[PDB]
RNA sequence: UGCGAAAGCAGUUGAAGACAAGUGGCUUGUCGUUCGUUAAAAUGGCCUCGUCAAACGGUGGUACAGCGUGUUUAAUUGACAUGGGUUGAUAACCUGAACAGUCUCAUCGUGGC
C-alpha cells in the first residue's frame, strides 16, 4: 500500500507515504505533474499533490486527498487533460 | 592511570565518550550501567553512576547544545525499542524516547545512533538531532528534546554506518 | 572560636562542607552524610508503581 | 494519560457452597492408587526424618512404600503371626513392629534382613508399639494383656516400666509432646489413663472418660489431646483435665486420627479422622475443630495417615481399608567466547549510585474479544463470543460489555441467517441460568426487533425461535413456582 | 490528543486524557511541552477544567 | 417541563426578522437572530515503552475463569544479542567481537577408542 517517490538521478527515495491498506495496482499523473493519483485493491483513490509554489520549489508532495467511489477494486486508472477535457 | 580503575566495569565497554568541555569520561557497556569518571592524570575518580535496569547500552554520547551550551544531555541506547536521555544536573531526571512518530516498522532497535546539530535555516535556531540507523536503508532523524520524527533518509542497500559532516555557509 | 568547618569531596572533585560546634561534640565523633548508594531513581513526575 | 482498564469478567453474587481455600487445597490431592493387600490394612506410619517413606502393616508383612514412586521399596515378611503395629523411631533409623504373638521385633528401616532385637513381650497379642517421641532409647508396647510396657532397648530383657491399671484391651499409646515423662494410654473401656513415669506407674495421675471404647489417642498441643472412639472424637485440655470439643460427624466408629502442623497449607493445623464407614475427614483445630474436606472410599477405612510436616516433596494422604486395600492420593509439586562477549547481562545494579527502573510490567495476554472491543470491532467481538471453546462467564461478559458500552444494534446490524444462529443457539443455553437471562432477554428482544423479516424468509431460525419459546415457557413455569415456594414459606414466619 | 505529522499525514496518539481537549498548544522554544485544557464533561452541572502540560519527549504529564 | 418513588401523575410544540433553494410575489427549509412559554451520516474511531514459559497466593465457576506476587493478610522465578539479511504464500537459513584454563585443534610417532 505504500507509495514512494524516487529521485531518478541518484536513484534514491525522496519520500514514502503509507497510503492504502492493500496493494496499489495502478497509478497515474497529470500533464504538469502537479498531481499523482493512485488506486488499488482497497478500492480508494488517493491524490498526492505538489501544486503549491513551495511544494514545487521544495520538491515535496503532500498526501492531499482520498476518495471512495468504487465498489470492489480499481485495476486500471488513466488521466486525460486538455483545453476542454480534464 | 586506567580511567575505570577506580570503579570496575562488569562487562565489555561498548561505548566511550569524553565531555565537550568538562573533564568527564562516560563509559558504558552490556551490564546496563553507565559511569562518568572525572579524569586527570593520577586519580581518575567516579563522578556518578546510573544503572538502567533491563536496558543494556551500546552507544552513549554527551550532547551539549550550541545555543546556550548549558544542557549537557547524555543519550544512551542499546538493542531496545527505546533510547534514554539523562539530563545532567549534578535522583536523576532521565526521559525515554520510544515513539517513532509513525515509523516503528523501519526502526526496530535504537542501537546505532549518532547525535548532531541542525539549523532551522529560516531562523538561526539550532537544535540537536539524534539519528537512528534502521533496517532497510533508513536513517530516522528525530529531535533530541521533543523526540519528534523530523525526516528520514533511505540509502539503497544494507546500511552499515554513517557519519555527520558540517559545513559553514556565512556568519 | 567554637566553630569548625570541615571539607570533603562528595562527587569526584566537588567540595562539600560542614560546620560543627566542636566544643560540645563528643571526643570520637562520626559525622554522617547522606550519599547516593543504591537509591531507586524516584522521578517527581511519576508515582512509585511506575 | 493512563493505561487501558482491563475488561472485568462479570461475577454474579456468589452462590452457596463455594470453594473454600481449605477444600481447594485438600481437593488437589488426586491421582488415586488402589493397591490390593492380602488382608485388612490395620496400621500405617510415616518416616519422620526424611519424611518421605511410609510403612503399611498388612497381615504378616510390613511394606515400606516410597513417596515418589508409590511402589514397595522394601518389605518385612518374616513374622510368624499377624503383625499389628509398625512405627519408625523419631530419628527414622529403625522400625518397631508388634506382632500377634506378643513379640515386638525391631529391625532397622531400609534393611529388612537385620532384625536388631526381638523383645518378647506378653504372651497375648501386642497391638501397639511406638518409640518415644522425645527420647530415643525407650519403646512403649501395649498388648492384649491390659498393661503397657516401657522398654529400654539396651536392656531388652525386663521392661523398665510396667504401666498397668486398665480393665480391658489397651489399644493405643500416645506421648505428650513437650513433657517427656507423660504417657497417655487408651483402652476399650473408655477411660484414657495417663501416667507420670517418674512415679510408681501402676496408677494414672488422672483419667479422661471418653464414654465409648477408644480407638486412638493422639496429642495435638503439649496441652490438648484428641481421643477417637465410637462415633465421635473428643478433645481434652490436659492442664485442666477437661473436655472442650466433641465432633460426632460420622455414622460408624472413628478408627484412627493423625495430625499435621506448620505444613504448606491454608490450614495451619489439620486433624484427619478415619471412621469405618468409608469416610476420612479433615478438621481444622483453629476454628473449633470444624470439618473442612472429606474423602469417601470404597469400603470401611481402618487406618489413615498423611505426609509429615517437613515433607519437601510429593505429598501424600494414605488410607488403608478393612476391605484389604490401600488408597494413596498425592499432591505433586553457549560458548565461553560468546559469554565473555555478552558478559554483563546479569548485574542488576549493586555498586551503582542511582538505579533507574522504568521497564513496565508485562500484563496478561488479551483475549480476542477484549482486543476487538479495544479496536472497536463490535461485531467481531460478538463473533469471538460465540466460538465453541469460550467460557460461559466470558460470553456473558462480552455480551454485557457490548450492552453497557455501545450498542447491541451495532453489534447485530450486518447479520443474516447464518450469522445469527450462533447467538440464538447460545441464547437457548443462556436462558436457563439466572445470571445470564436478563442479558439473553434483551439481546433476543433486540434481534427480533430488527430481524423480523428474516423471521419470515428463513424457516431454519423460525424453529430456533420456537425452541426459544418453549425454553422461556419452561423458565417462566420455574420462575412462577419459585414465587409460590417463596409465598408458602412466607406463610411460615 | 492526536498530533499529525503533516509530511506523511501520520498520527501519533495519546488516548485517555480524563477530559476532552478544548485547547492544546506547543509551548517551549523548541516545543518540548504541550499545554492542554481538559474539560472533564461527565458532570453536566459545572464546567470544571483541568490544566495539563506535559513534556513532549515521553508524553508524560509534567505538572497537571 | 413541574411534582415525584425507583412506578407514575398534570403541561405541551408560538411569534417576529433575515437568508437559502425552487417556481417582485408565492411555496418550502434553515438560522455561531430576537421575543414569549414552567418547557444520523465528509470511509471518519484510542500510542509506543518486552515477549514467551513455568510456578505460587487469595477469588469465582480443578482440568475452567479472573485478580495479584514492585509490596502485601498472602504469594514468582527463569529463558532470550527484544538487531540486520535471504527466502518465506509463522518458520527455516545466514549473520554481529560466537572453539579454546578442566587450554583447543592439526600433524608425525609410541604404547594399549
Amino acid at each position: 500500500g505504500s507509495i514512494k517517490f524516487w529521485d531518478f538521478q541518484f536513484a534514491t527515495l525522496n519520500q514514502s507515504f503509507k497510503a492504502h491498506d492493500a496493494d496499489v495496482l495502478c497509478l497515474t499523473t497529470d500533464t504538469d505533474n502537479n498531481y499523482v493519483f493512485s488506486a488499488g485493491v482497497d478500492r480508494k483513490i488517493f491524490q498526492f499533490s505538489q501544486n503549491t509554489n513551495k511544494s514545487q520549489k521544495n520538491n515535496r508532495w503532500v498526501n492531499s486527498s482520498n476518495r471512495l467511489l468504487h465498489g470492489n477494486d480499481i485495476r486500471a486508472i488513466c488521466a486525460y487533460q486538455s483545453k476542454g477535457a480534464d | 592511570k586506567d580511567a575505570n580503575a577506580s570503579h570496575p566495569s562488569h562487562s565489555a565497554i561498548q561505548s566511550l565518550s569524553f565531555h565537550p568541555s568538562k573533564p568527564l569520561l562516560l563509559t558504558g557497556g552490556y551490564d546496563k550501567t553507565l559511569r562518568i569518571y572525572h579524569i586527570d592524570g593520577k586519580t581518575n575518580h567516579l563522578v556518578t553512576s546510573l544503572h538502567l535496569v533491563g536496558s543494556p547500552i551500546q552507544t552513549c554520547t554527551f550532547y551539549t547544545s550550541l545555543s546556550n551550551q548549558n544542557q549537557q544531555n547524555i543519550f544512551t541506547a542499546g538493542r531496545r525499542r527505546y533510547m534514554h536521555s539523562w539530563d545532567l544536573s549534578l535522583t536523576a531526571k532521565i526521559e525515554k524516547f520510544s515513539r517513532l512518530y509513525g515509523h516503528e516498522s523501519t526502526q526496530r532497535s535504537f542501537e546505532n545512533f549518532k547525535v548532531a546539530h541542525l539549523q532551522n535555516s529560516q531562523t538561526n535556531s539550532v537544535h540537536g538531532i539524534v539519528l537512528l540507523q534502521g533496517n532497510n536503508g533508513w536513517i530516522n532523524i528525530l529531535h533530541s528534546t521533543s523526540g519528534l520524527w523530523l525526516m528520514g533518509c533511505k540509502i539503497e542497500g544494507v546500511i552499515t554506518d554513517f557519519c555527520i559532516d558540517y559545513q559553514p555557509i556565512s556568519r | 572560636k567554637d566553630l569548625l568547618n570541615v571539607s570533603w569531596l562528595q562527587n569526584a572533585t566537588m567540595p562539600y562542607f560542614k560546620n560543627l560546634q566542636w566544643r560540645e561534640i563528643p571526643n570520637e565523633y562520626t559525622v554522617e552524610i547522606s550519599l547516593n548508594w543504591n537509591n531507586k531513581n524516584k522521578s517527581a513526575d511519576r508515582d512509585l508503581h511506575g | 494519560s493512563t493505561a487501558r482498564p482491563r475488561i472485568i469478567t462479570s461475577k454474579a453474587p456468589l452462590l452457596p457452597q463455594q470453594t473454600t481455600p481449605e477444600q481447594r487445597y485438600w481437593r488437589q490431592y488426586t491421582s488415586a492408587q488402589l493397591v490390593k493387600e492380602h488382608n485388612s490394612v490395620t496400621h500405617i506410619s510415616f518416616n519422620p526424618q526424611h519424611p518421605h517413606d511410609f510403612a503399611v502393616t498388612s497381615s504378616t508383612r510390613v511394606q515400606i512404600f516410597s513417596s515418589r514412586t508409590r511402589q514397595v521399596i522394601k518389605t518385612f515378611s518374616r513374622f510368624k503371626d499377624v503383625v499389628y503395629s509398625a512405627s519408625f523411631r523419631s530419628d527414622g533409623k529403625l522400625l518397631c513392629a508388634g506382632d500377634a504373638t506378643g513379640l515386638v521385633s525391631v529391625y532397622d528401616s531400609y534393611n529388612p534382613r537385620t532384625i536388631l532385637l526381638s523383645i518378647n513381650a506378653s504372651t497375648h497379642p501386642t497391638h501397639v508399639t511406638k518409640f518415644h517421641t522425645q527420647d530415643n532409647k525407650i519403646l512403649a508396647t501395649a498388648s492384649d494383656d491390659r498393661v503397657t510396657r516401657l522398654w529400654d532397648i539396651s536392656n531388652a530383657y525386663e521392661p523398665q516400666l510396667e504401666l498397668t491399671g486398665a480393665t480391658d484391651y489397651v489399644r493405643t499409646l500416645s506421648f505428650i509432646p513437650a513433657a517427656p515423662h507423660l504417657v497417655a494410654t487408651g483402652s476399650y473401656d473408655g477411660l484414657i489413663r495417663l501416667y507420670d513415669t517418674r512415679s510408681s506407674g501402676s496408677t494414672p495421675i488422672y483419667s479422661l472418660n471418653h464414654d465409648q471404647p477408644v480407638e486412638n489417642v493422639i496429642a495435638v498441643s503439649p496441652t490438648q489431646i484428641v481421643s477417637c472412639g465410637g462415633n465421635n472424637f473428643k478433645v481434652w485440655d490436659l492442664t485442666s483435665n477437661k473436655k472442650l470439643y466433641e465432633r460426632g460427624n460420622f455414622n460408624k466408629a472413628v478408627t484412627c486420627l493423625d495430625y499435621v502442623e506448620n505444613f504448606d497449607s491454608p490450614m495451619q493445623s489439620a486433624l484427619i479422622a478415619s471412621s469405618l464407614d468409608g469416610h476420612v475427614k479433615v478438621f481444622d483445630p483453629l476454628d473449633n475443630f470444624q470439618v473442612k474436606f472429606g474423602w469417601k472410599f470404597s469400603g470401611p477405612v481402618l487406618s489413615c495417615a498423611v505426609s509429615p510436616s517437613t515433607a519437601q516433596g510429593n505429598r501424600h494422604l494414605v488410607a488403608g481399608l478393612s476391605s484389604g486395600l490401600l488408597a494413596i492420593r498425592t499432591k505433586k509439586k553457549k560458548s565461553n567466547n560468546f559469554q565473555r562477549m555478552m558478559r554483563g547481562s546479569e548485574y542488576q545494579g549493586d555498586q551503582e549510585h542511582i538505579i533507574h527502573n522504568d521497564k513496565v510490567r508485562s500484563q496478561r495476554r488479551m483475549r480476542a474479544f477484549e482486543r476487538n472491543i479495544n479496536q472497536f470491532k463490535w461485531s467481531e467481538a460478538l463473533d469471538n463470543a460465540f466460538v465453541p471453546g469460550m467460557a460461559k462467564e466470558l460470553t456473558l461478559t462480552v455480551l454485557q460489555e457490548l450492552r453497557k458500552r455501545g450498542k447491541v444494534r451495532v453489534a447485530l446490524y450486518g447479520r443474516d441467517e447464518s450469522t445469527l444462529e450462533p447467538l440464538l443457539n447460545w441464547c437457548l443455553k443462556g436462558i436457563e441460568d439466572v445470571r445470564s437471562a436478563s442479558i439473553v432477554a434483551d439481546w433476543v428482544a433486540v434481534v427480533l426487533e430488527l430481524y423480523g423479516n428474516t423471521l419470515e424468509s428463513s424457516p431454519v431460525l423460525q424453529e430456533l425461535m420456537i425452541d426459544l419459546k418453549t425454553k422461556v415457557r419452561h423458565e417462566i413455569h420455574k420462575s412462577k413456582e419459585a414465587q409460590r415456594i417463596e409465598g408458602m414459606l412466607q406463610l411460615l414466619t | 490528543m492526536s498530533l499529525w505529522q503533516l509530511e506523511t499525514n501520520s498520527q501519533q496518539f495519546l488516548p485517555r486524557l480524563n477530559g476532552i481537549i478544548i485547547d492544546c498548544q506547543v509551548l517551549g522554544p523548541q516545543g518540548n511541552y504541550y499545554s492542554l485544557i481538559l474539560q472533564m464533561t461527565e458532570n453536566n452541572s459545572n464546567s470544571d477544567y483541568q490544566f495539563l502540560l506535559l513534556n513532549a519527549s515521553d508524553l508524560t504529564s509534567k505538572l497537571s
